[PDB]
RNA sequence: UACCUGGUUGAUCCUGCCAGUAGCAUAUGCUUGUCUCAAAGAUUAAGCCAUGCAUGUCUAAGUACGCACGGCCGGUACAGUGAAACUGCGAAUGGCUCAUUAAAUCAGUUAUGGUUCCUUUGGUCGCUACUUGGAUAACUGUGGUAAUUCUAGAGCUAAUACAUGCCGACGGCGCUGACUCCCUUUGUGUGGGAUGCGUGCAUUUAUCAGAUCAAAACCAACCCGGUCGCGGCUUUGGUGACUCUAGAUAACCUCGGGCCGAUCGCAGCCCUCCGUGGCGGCGACGACCCAUUCGAACGUCUGCCCUAUCAACUUUCGAUGGUAGUCGCCGUGCCUACCAUGGUGACCACGGGUGACGGGGAAUCAGGGUUCGAUUCCGGAGAGGGAGCCUGAGAAACGGCUACCACAUCCAAGGAAGGCAGCAGGCGCGCAAAUUACCCACUC
RNA sequence: GCUGCAGUUAAAAAGCUCGUAGUUGGAUCUUGUGGAGGGUUCCCCGCCCCUUGCCUCUCGGCGCCGGCCCGAAGCGUUUACUUUGAAAAAAUUAGAGUGUUCAAAGCAGGCCCGAGCCGCCUGGAUACCGCAGCUAGGAAUAAUGGAAUAGGACCGCGGUUCUAUUUUGUUGG
RNA sequence: UCGCUACUACCGAUUGGAUGGUUUAGUGAGGCCCUCGGAUCGGCCCGCCGGGGUCCCUGGCGGAGCGCUGA
């Protein structure tokens, strides 16, 4: 039977970009309900023992999190399967280090340490616009936040830079032809380039083009574009190799020349 | 035209009112009834007949209460005996891949034809769109009639 | 029951179709003597790992340069 | 129980379908309300996801509106006369949507009088004299034409309507499902609907 | 590795099949040293089941007078550990099997502008009060029956259970109009105006508006540049598309049957000042509606094995459609009343069979194909057969309840109790399938 | 036996013709040069009449010294076909990297200081995913269409009619 | 053709037997809904006692309509 919501998640059926093994055991953490979709999230448990190696078994994650050390967007989260996701800024005070969840160019999250004078603001993508009771205009971002009284020029698909202690958006980039963008869905995942186009098929999945810093172009769907810069100048810091998605015939050459077989 | 109520209940368009003010027109005047109509989108021009006409159909996509959304299809007419709705046919080719050859198939569909279009004939092509379920087996409303293929409706002085 | 295991495994040889054929038996017996192997199967392994290389080589050579 | 499933009944081609599962709960039926007339009796039912739902039996009063004058007043409901779908609901006086009812029409008279300073359907001049004429004629001189001439050229209650008040019962149409909102609201007949239903009532019954 | 070989004749050339040959998976026979992996009551009987176990849960933070243990003597809200018991939550996931089921289920593709959503995340939280009511469990004591996770009577007492109900800060505005104040008696041009009713969000009905468009000429009142007849001006948001969102008006209101805190734990302060008046922090909990999340539900296009010794089928016992309702979470013959006579078929309808649950996949494979998929991932369906329902955000739930059918257990013959297609185990069935072991250390 | 069998005599062409569905259908409606990549003509531009085929605009950026020039909006009569993009769960399959002591497997692992580095490097690719639906180029082959008792284009004009809401400041006639 | 021995299916008096599914006619457990019903348990209205105040308000005991009202 299914008569209600499920609550376990099998290890094989889990998302691929979690990069889980196969022979530990039958289950996977099953992210809890949150602001980020179940396939797009990264639970806090998978970030501390599969990536940062800080813990070793699930109980060590539970007793790291209980001591109130970890902060997800300023607030102090105690749930180990909390669904962190794209544009969230984990902070570990007791160590003095910070991170930004951004897709690496193979289409998966990777650790990306940032300077503590940067981990005070995060970007959000506008999803909806509506006028509440008494005539107040609202906003909905990709991570479920609701901003009341936003500027009357910010529209859908735009990006806004908020603060983590107030909300209260500060800057906003407008979606049009010429601005930077990072792609967050499908085949082209974690690539960067100027938008350069947008076609519009009314009633079905408008399509968007892009263009890398090496001529490479790659279409996508508009609901997968995420503007991160005014133009050619990304606001937030970037991972190494900057979304350039080199082919395997190049990846082999760099592996051979660097001879990165040790340290 | 002025007599349209034939059922056991009064037929009127909702979202439309009959005021009772300013009685002076003289020897005749306005019918005392405006018309409700809306646009469909996607590039479909509402037929002038829907505007100027005087009829009631809660399902007509140009005046009544339905929204067009999803698939758009087209097919040739094959029967119109049920009232306000017709039966159309769609022919296509399945592909048997053991052999490298096609095979002919067809499927019949019931659609709903508003009284806006009035001059349809068996053989006409019609372009239809997707609605909410309007009956047991009807999911599609007629959006645009045409006789644009040969053996056309009228002879060659049009 | 669901279980934490790999069922993945595979065979590493293929018996010959003609079971009693002299041109075959004398060649393989020669190859067993000259390298000191144990069964015929120790030869059919090598035959397999070569005949499988020669399929990738061929399917590449039938691509365009 | 009773159910509103699609799968119990046959397809376009006229061929049966064999049962696919046991009746689910989300296909649930429940029996008719059959609102009668009388002192209020409202029950409630729990529907999918909490969400109280008020079933109404034995109603008496309705918040009817008068579209031309923008008035609307809680009014007693006197009777049902015509039912546009089945006729044996008027023989048993069940009160459902788009029924046709007679109401009391008194508060509309009171509003019209006090607003336009004029008389509606009356019989004589004897009853109006001992009281309620102290409202029609006033102390006022300033105001009494400064506004009451703004109420002149407008008091032209239609003949079909004016003929009704002389009995004190008005034809009205329900616009709310009593069995799902507990209330029996609606509007009062104007214009051409009036002629329609006058014809229909005089035609069928009697 | 794109392959053949024996057999009709006295001999020959053919058609043609039977036999050999290689893999695979179920059974079985003979044999067995090492070491790493690891399938295993599917086939027959979705047949029947002895015993044990598989679902419980407490923090600084709902309710502590068990002396049950307890310390420095005191509860003077009251310490502190805390059994039990009320309260909350979960029990609808997981596991097992493959009987049903052929446009059904299922897959890819799309839609909710036609709906519901416990929880999480973010919004939203101002039209006797220094704190109200009566009544239960655990506990004390008396009991009944052969018997059960059976329960009766009496004596006490809690709340985040149950049930009532304030204070603040309204100075709001609209409609009303006794009046009074100037110029026109009036009418019409003036400004105040006490007295009165409505005046938060949500629910239900009805109405209103939801602007700009291309220019001129005569008549009345008229802004402004300024005077006793001319040039110059106008107002949320969104969609491909709304009977959307926001706004205005007149009302309506669910009580016993919507909301705006009579709840709980750590850490502090000011006093026209001496503990009261006052105010400052951090949480736990609950809650209306909106969004978001996990879904769920219904719907569109295309896709199926064998059968003509199944050629016409469907319909007042709704079959296809229209109008109005009932019902339902919403769309809908879903169901009722009236009306029309329709819908499907040689491009195989409808009926029948399937040792048929669908798919991701498996075996063999020059190229094309043939056969398999009960079986660890995803979807569906069912707990002996059929049926009905309680509680809940979620069930037509069987480790829930009620009744009939078939089985079966206990008895003091009055009555009571039951569901291994969970894990082991047993009978039966058969060619055919493991121990009534150990443990929450790993994944969750 | 689609690639791919057979029907005189070996198993087998209805006794004979007509005929609706089904399957199959004759020919025909535009070519050379100046530059570009590849040679010694021929295969992104425009030229014999055409070359993305035009239009006419309007609102907003790109130019020159207002005036005039070119990108976008309409789509070209419709399909099938072919090519490219988008979007498609993992495991299994093919395939890359990595001495499990080799292999089947697995997703790991690799480096130097004796500890005094309180560490460093790097991986967890990629391809496939029929049909049906979505998206943009090509126009050979195959369906399909335009005026024959006509109606195409130029502001060409007369008759006749409904009607839009702007300006003359607004409000009203 | 007749005659022998083994095996396979066919027809058929019995109007076979069983099993399962259909189905007209009649009955119909049990739950839900509705219209009733009212076992029983309360509160406010009149005395005596204790508190306040000028006989009323509280708390208790008893009794009269138990009148009304609630579950
Ligand atoms: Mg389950
Ligand atoms: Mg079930
Ligand atoms: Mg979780
Ligand atoms: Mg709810
Ligand atoms: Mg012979
Ligand atoms: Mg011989
Ligand atoms: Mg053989
Ligand atoms: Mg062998
Ligand atoms: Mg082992
Ligand atoms: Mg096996
Ligand atoms: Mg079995
Ligand atoms: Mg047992
Ligand atoms: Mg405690
Ligand atoms: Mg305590
Ligand atoms: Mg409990
Ligand atoms: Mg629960
Ligand atoms: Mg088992
Ligand atoms: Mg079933
Ligand atoms: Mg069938
Ligand atoms: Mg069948
Ligand atoms: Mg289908
Ligand atoms: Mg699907
Ligand atoms: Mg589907
Ligand atoms: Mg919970
Ligand atoms: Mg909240
Ligand atoms: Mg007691
Ligand atoms: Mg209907
Ligand atoms: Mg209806
Ligand atoms: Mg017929
Ligand atoms: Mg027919
Ligand atoms: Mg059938
Ligand atoms: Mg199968
Ligand atoms: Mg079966
Ligand atoms: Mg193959
Ligand atoms: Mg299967
Ligand atoms: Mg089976
Ligand atoms: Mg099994
Ligand atoms: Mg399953
Ligand atoms: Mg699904
Ligand atoms: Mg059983
Ligand atoms: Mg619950
Ligand atoms: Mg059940
Ligand atoms: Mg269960
Ligand atoms: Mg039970
Ligand atoms: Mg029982
Ligand atoms: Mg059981
Ligand atoms: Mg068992
Ligand atoms: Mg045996
Ligand atoms: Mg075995
Ligand atoms: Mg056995
Ligand atoms: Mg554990
Ligand atoms: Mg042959
Ligand atoms: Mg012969
Ligand atoms: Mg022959
Ligand atoms: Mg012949
Ligand atoms: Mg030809
Ligand atoms: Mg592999
Ligand atoms: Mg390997
Ligand atoms: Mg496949
Ligand atoms: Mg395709
Ligand atoms: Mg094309
Ligand atoms: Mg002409
Ligand atoms: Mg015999
Ligand atoms: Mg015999
Ligand atoms: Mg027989
Ligand atoms: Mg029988
Ligand atoms: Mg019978
Ligand atoms: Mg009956
Ligand atoms: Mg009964
Ligand atoms: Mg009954
Ligand atoms: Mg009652
Ligand atoms: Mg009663």
């Amino acid at each position: 039977m299914a008569r209600g919501p499920k609550k376990h998640l099998k290890r094989v059926a889990a998302p691929k970009h979690w990069m889980l093994d196969k022979l530990t055991s039958v289950f996977a953490p099953r992210p809890s309900t949150g602001p980020h979709k179940l396939r797009e999230c990264l639970p806090l448990i998978i970030f501390l023992r599969n990536k940062l190696k800080y813990a070793l078994t699930g109980d060590e994650v539970k007793k790291i999190c209980m001591q109130r050390f970890i902060k997800i967007d300023g607030k102090v989260r105690a749930d180990i399967t909390y669904p962190a996701g794209f544009m969230d800024v984990i902070s570990i005070d007791k160590t003095g280090e910070n991170f930004r969840l951004i897709y690496d160019t193979k289409g998966r999250f990777a650790v990306h340490r940032i300077t503590p004078e940067e981990a005070k603001y995060k970007l959000c993508k506008v999803r909806k616009i509506f006028v509440g009771t008494k005539g107040i205009p609202h906003l909905v971002t990709h991570d479920a936040r609701t901003i009341r009284y936003p500027d009357p020029l910010i529209k859908m698909n735009d990006t806004i830079q908020i603060d983590l202690e107030t909300g209260k958006i500060t800057d906003f980039i407008k979606f049009d032809t010429g601005n930077l963008c990072m792609v967050t869905g499908g085949a082209n995942l974690g690539r960067i380039g100027v938008i350069t186009n947008r076609e519009r098929h009314p009633g079905s999945f408008d399509v968007v083009h892009v263009k890398d810093a090496n001529g490479n172009s790659f279409a996508t769907r508009l609901s997968n574009i995420f503007v991160i810069g005014k133009g050619n100048k990304p606001w937030i810091s970037l991972p190494r190799g900057k979304g350039i998605r080199l082919t395997i015939a190049e990846e082999r050459d760099k592996r051979l020349a660097a001879k990165q077989s040790s340290g | 035209m002025a007599d349209i109520q034939t059922e056991r209940a009064y037929q009127k368009q909702p979202t439309i009112f009959q005021n009772k003010k300013r009685v002076l027109l003289g020897e005749t005047g306005k019918e005392k009834l405006p018309r409700y109509y809306k646009n469909i989108g996607l590039g479909f021009k509402t037929p002038k007949e829907a505007i100027e006409g005087t009829y009631i159909d809660k399902k007509c996509p140009f005046t009544g209460n339905v929204s067009i959304r999803g698939r758009i299809l087209s097919g040739v007419v094959t029967k119109m005996k049920m009232q306000r709705t017709i039966v159309i046919r769609r022919d296509y080719l399945h592909y048997i891949r053991k052999y490298n050859r096609f095979e002919k198939r067809h499927k019949n569909m019931s659609v709903h034809l508003s009284p806006c279009f009035r001059d349809v004939q068996i053989g006409d092509i019609v372009t239809v769109g997707e609605c909410r379920p309007l009956s047991k087996t009807v999911r599609f409303n007629v959006l645009k009639v045409t006789k644009a293929a040969g053996t056309k409706k009228q002879f060659q002085k049009f | 029951m669901p279980v934490a295991r790999s069922w993945v495994c595979r065979k590493t040889y293929v018996t010959p179709r003609r079971p009693f054929e002299k041109s075959r038996l004398d060649q393989e017996l020669k190859l067993i003597g000259e390298y000191g192997l144990r069964n015929k199967r120790e030869v059919w392994r090598v035959k397999f790992t070569l005949a499988k290389i020669r399929k990738a080589a061929r399917e590449l050579l039938t691509l365009d340069e | 129980g009773i159910s509103r499933d699609n799968w119990h009944k046959r397809r376009k081609t006229g061929g049966k379908r064999k049962p696919y599962h046991k009746k689910r709960k989300y296909e649930l039926g429940r029996p008719a309300a059959n609102t009668k007339i009388g002192p209020r009796r409202i029950h409630t039912v729990g529907v999918r996801g909490g969400n109280k739902k008020y079933r109404a039996l034995r109603l008496d009063v309705g918040n009817f509106s008068w579209g031309s004058e923008c008035c609307t007043r809680k009014t007693r409901i006197i009777d049902v006369v015509y039912n546009a779908s089945n006729n044996e609901l008027v023989r048993t006086k069940t009160l459902v949507k788009n029924c046709i009812v007679l109401i009391d029409s008194t508060p509309y008279r009171q509003w019209y009088e006090s607003h336009y300073a004029l008389p509606l359907g009356r019989k004589k001049g004897a009853k109006l004299t001992p009281e309620e004429e102290e409202i029609l004629n006033k102390k006022r001189s300033k105001k009494i034409q400064k506004k009451y001439d703004e109420r002149k050229k407008n008091a032209k209650i239609s003949s079909l309507l004016e003929e009704q008040f002389q009995q004190g019962k008005l034809l009205a149409c329900i616009a709310s499902r009593p069995g799902q909102c507990g209330r029996a609201d609606g509007y009062v007949l104007e214009g051409k609907e009036l002629e329609f239903y006058l014809r229909k009532i005089k035609a069928r019954k009697g």
